């Protein structure tokens, strides 16, 4: 981050480029949740492991 | 596979399957789909859920 009126480094910012919706987002909320584990029971257990 | 006019129209298909409900709800759609035959309709649409 630079003060452009002098052109001099003010802060140093994290490398991350331009990250939008892309990968950034974390949710997990209803209606599908870890309470909605009715399957297909063999398959789920394999994922946990 | 191997088409130059029947793979991008399937990559916008896939985009739909997958924005309609997935990670993020529903919202309140309730998407009124309309077509002619089921025989030029992908089964992913044609299964209820």
């Amino acid at each position: 981050a630079l003060n452009q009126q002098t052109l001099a480094i003010v802060n140093v910012l994290p490398t991350s480029k331009d990250p939008m919706v892309y990968g950034f987002e974390v949710e997990e909320k209803p209606e599908v949740s870890y309470e909605d584990i009715g399957g297909l029971d063999v398959q789920i257990e394999e994922i946990r492991e | 596979s191997d088409t130059s006019g029947d793979r991008e129209v399937q990559r916008t298909m896939m985009q739909l399957l997958a924005e309609l409900d997935g990670f993020d709800p529903r919202g309140d759609v309730k998407v009124i789909g309309a077509t002619n035959r089921i025989d030029i309709l992908d089964p992913a649409i044609l299964r209820p859920g």
